[PDB]
C-alpha cells in the first residue's frame, strides 16, 4: 500500500492571546478536510468532559435552612446563595479545602474579603457574595470547594443541623465551544487551511492546555489502532442483582434448645445474622456459653447455607431508620 | 373533645419536570418528552447552543 | 419600517443565519430562523397525576 | 385517656426525638423524605394492658 | 417585562393594588426583606412618640 | 495518565471476524455517551476520501 508520510504534520507556529480570559490559537499545516473532521471531534469533548472545580457545601452562620431569612441582608437567604454558583476558584491538586469568610460594616462582600490559602487561587476577587445593609449586620460562610464533573443538583443532594443549606455547583469550565474555517496563509502550496479554536473558560483551565487536552482525549481514543503495548481488558462486568431474605430470618427456625435460646438472646442476638457476625473465639469469654453451643449452631447452618465468618448484605433489615 | 390544635405548612419547591404545558400568549400549546443533551445540540458561529 | 431598522444590529437582515450541525458536522440546507419568543409554563394540574 | 404533645416521649426510638427537641415543637427547615413524622404525639392502647 | 409592549401592562399592576403605595412622604428607615418602616414628621422627633 | 485526569476508560480493538479476503468485522464495545457520534464521524469522511488504492 506504502504508508510513508504523504500528508502534513500539523505543528504550532503562532498563538494569540488577546485576553487572558479568551485566546485564539491555531494550526498551519491541515489539509482540505482535516480542518472539519477535528473540528467536529472535539466539539462535543469539551462541553462535559472537563473536570474543574466549584462551590458545593456551605454552612452559614446564622440560618438554619433555606427558608429563614438572614437579618441585615438585602437580598433573602436565597437570591445571596446563588452567587456562590458563580464564585469560581481553582485548586492547585486537592479535592476538599474548606475556606472561612468573616467580615463586618456595610459594602458589598468580595472574594478577596476571603482567607487567603496558598492553594487556593481567587479568579475573580472582585466577586460580590452579599450585600450588607445593616453596619452592625455580620457575614460569615465555609465555603468549601470540590471537584466533580459538572453540575450538581440540590434536589438530588439535600436530623441536626451539621451541613445544612447546601448550593448547587458548575465544574465545567468552558460553557461554549464554536469552530471556524478560515484557509492558511502558507508559504509552500496553496491547498492548506487552519483549525482555529476559540474557547471561553472561566478561568480555571488555560486555554492553551485546555484544547491539547482535548485533541489528547482523541489521541488515547485510537492508541488501539497505532498497535500499542496496551494488553488490558474492556468491561468484564456480571450484573444480576439477588439477596439472601433466609437471612433475615430469626434464630427460632434453627430449632434449639431452652438454654441457647436464652443464653443468645441475652447477648443481644435475635436474628441469625447477628451471631454469625461474631466469632466463636471470642464467645467462649462470656462467662454463659461453651463449644457445645457452638458446634451445634454451626450443624444447623449447614442446612441453611450459612456458616460462622460470613459477611453480610442489606443488613440490618427493615428497622427504625432516624 | 380537643385540647389544642397545631397547624403545620408543607412548602414544595416543585421543579421543571416533563409532563407538564407550556404554552405562550398566541397559543403555541407544547409538552416537553426528552430532554436534549448538550453534546448533541448544534450552535451558531460563535458557538452558542439553543 | 422593521426592514429599515433590521439593516443595523449585527449582520444578518432576513433572520435566516448559517447553522452548524453538531451531529454530523455537515451545515444544514437552507439557514433556520433565530430569534427570542415569549414563553410560558403554565402551572401542572394535579388532576393527570399517576 | 387525653394525650399530649411534648418532646420527652417514652418511646423505643430515637427517629422521633431526633426532630422534636423544641419541647413538643420542632425546628424549622431540614430535609429527609416521606413517612416520617412531624408531631409528636403519644396516645395509649389498650388500657396500657398487653 | 417582555422585549416588547403596548404600554397597557402598568396601568394593570396600579389599579390591582399588589404593590405597595406610600401616603405620606418621608425617609425610609429600616428595609429588611420582609419588614419595612417608614417614620412620618408629624410629631416632634422621639424615639417613642411619631 | 500518571496524574489521574482521565478518569475514562478508553476503547480498544480485540476481535477481527474475517469472513472474507475483503469483507470483516470491526467492533467496539467500550463507548459513551457522545464518543458513538464522534469516532462514526471521525473515521466516515476518511474511508470515504482519504483512501489509496487502485483501480
Amino acid at each position: 500500500q506504502g504508508s510513508v508520510t504523504e500528508f502534513l504534520k500539523p505543528r504550532l507556529v503562532d498563538i494569540e492571546q488577546v485576553s487572558s480570559t479568551h485566546a485564539k490559537v491555531t494550526l498551519e499545516p491541515l489539509e482540505r478536510g482535516f480542518g472539519h473532521t477535528l473540528g467536529n471531534a472535539l466539539r462535543r469533548i469539551l462541553l462535559s468532559s472537563m473536570p474543574g472545580c466549584a462551590v458545593t457545601e456551605v454552612e452559614i452562620d446564622g440560618v438554619l435552612h433555606e427558608y429563614s431569612t438572614k437579618e441585615g441582608v438585602q437580598e433573602d437567604i436565597l437570591e445571596i446563595l446563588l452567587n456562590l454558583k458563580g464564585l469560581a476558584v481553582r485548586v492547585q491538586g486537592k479535592d476538599e479545602v474548606i475556606l472561612t469568610l468573616n467580615k463586618s460594616g456595610i459594602g458589598p462582600v468580595t472574594a478577596a474579603d476571603i482567607t487567603h490559602d496558598g492553594d487556593v487561587e481567587i479568579v475573580k476577587p472582585q466577586h460580590v457574595i452579599c450585600h450588607l445593609t445593616d453596619e452592625n449586620a455580620s457575614i460569615s460562610m465555609r465555603i468549601k470547594v470540590q471537584r466533580g464533573r459538572g453540575y450538581v443538583p440540590a434536589s438530588t443532594r439535600i436530623e441536626r443541623p451539621i451541613g445544612r443549606l447546601l448550593v448547587d455547583a458548575c465544574y465545567s469550565p468552558v460553557e461554549r465551544i464554536a469552530y471556524n474555517v478560515e484557509a492558511a496563509r502558507v508559504e509552500q502550496r496553496t491547498d492548506l487551511d487552519k483549525l482555529v479554536i476559540e474557547m471561553e473558560t472561566n478561568g480555571t483551565i488555560d486555554p492553551e492546555e485546555a484544547i491539547r487536552r482535548a485533541a489528547t482525549i482523541l489521541a488515547e481514543q485510537l492508541e488501539a489502532f497505532v498497535d500499542l503495548r496496551d494488553v488490558r481488558q474492556p468491561e468484564v462486568k456480571e450484573e444480576k442483582p439477588e439477596f439472601d431474605p433466609i437471612l433475615l430470618r430469626p434464630v427460632d427456625d434453627l430449632e434449639l434448645t431452652v438454654r441457647s435460646a436464652n443464653c443468645l438472646k441475652a447477648e443481644a442476638i435475635h436474628y441469625i445474622g447477628d451471631l454469625v457476625q461474631r466469632t466463636e473465639v471470642e464467645l467462649l469469654k462470656t462467662p454463659n456459653l461453651g463449644k457445645k453451643s457452638l458446634t451445634e449452631i454451626k450443624d444447623v447452618l449447614a442446612s441453611r447455607g450459612l456458616s460462622l465468618g460470613m459477611r453480610l448484605e442489606n443488613w440490618p433489615p427493615a428497622s427504625i431508620a432516624d | 373533645g380537643v385540647l389544642k390544635i397545631v397547624k403545620v405548612y408543607l412548602a414544595v419547591k416543585r421543579r421543571i419536570q416533563p409532563g407538564d404545558k407550556m404554552a405562550g400568549r398566541h397559543g403555541n400549546k407544547g409538552v416537553i418528552s426528552k430532554i436534549n443533551p448538550i453534546e448533541d445540540m448544534p450552535y451558531d458561529e460563535n458557538g452558542t447552543p439553543v | 419600517e422593521i426592514k429599515e431598522l433590521l439593516k443595523l444590529g449585527d449582520l444578518p437582515t432576513s433572520g435566516q443565519i448559517r447553522l452548524y450541525d453538531g451531529r454530523t458536522g455537515e451545515q444544514f440546507e437552507r439557514p433556520v430562523t433565530v430569534g427570542y419568543m415569549y414563553m410560558l409554563k403554565l402551572n401542572h394540574l394535579v388532576d393527570d397525576k399517576m | 385517656g387525653p394525650e399530649e404533645i411534648t418532646a420527652d416521649i417514652p418511646n423505643v426510638g430515637e427517629a422521633a426525638l431526633s426532630k422534636l427537641d423544641e419541647s413538643g415543637i420542632v425546628y424549622i427547615g431540614a430535609e429527609v423524605t416521606g413517612g416520617d413524622i412531624l408531631v409528636g404525639k403519644v396516645t395509649p392502647k389498650g388500657e396500657t394492658q398487653l | 417585562k417582555p422585549l416588547v409592549g403596548t404600554g397597557m401592562e402598568r396601568a394593570v399592576a396600579v389599579d390591582s393594588g399588589v404593590t405597595a403605595v406610600a401616603k405620606r412622604g418621608g425617609v425610609v428607615q429600616y428595609v429588611d426583606a420582609s419588614r419595612i418602616v417608614i417614620k412620618v414628621n408629624e410629631d416632634e422627633m422621639y424615639p417613642g412618640e411619631a | 495518565m500518571q496524574g489521574s485526569v482521565t478518569e475514562f476508560l478508553k476503547p480498544r480493538l480485540v476481535d477481527i471476524e474475517q469472513v472474507s479476503s475483503t469483507h470483516a468485522k470491526v467492533t467496539l464495545e467500550p463507548l459513551e455517551r457522545g464518543f458513538g457520534h464522534t469516532l462514526g464521524n471521525a473515521l466516515r469522511r476518511i474511508l470515504l476520501s482519504s483512501m489509496p488504492g487502485c483501480a
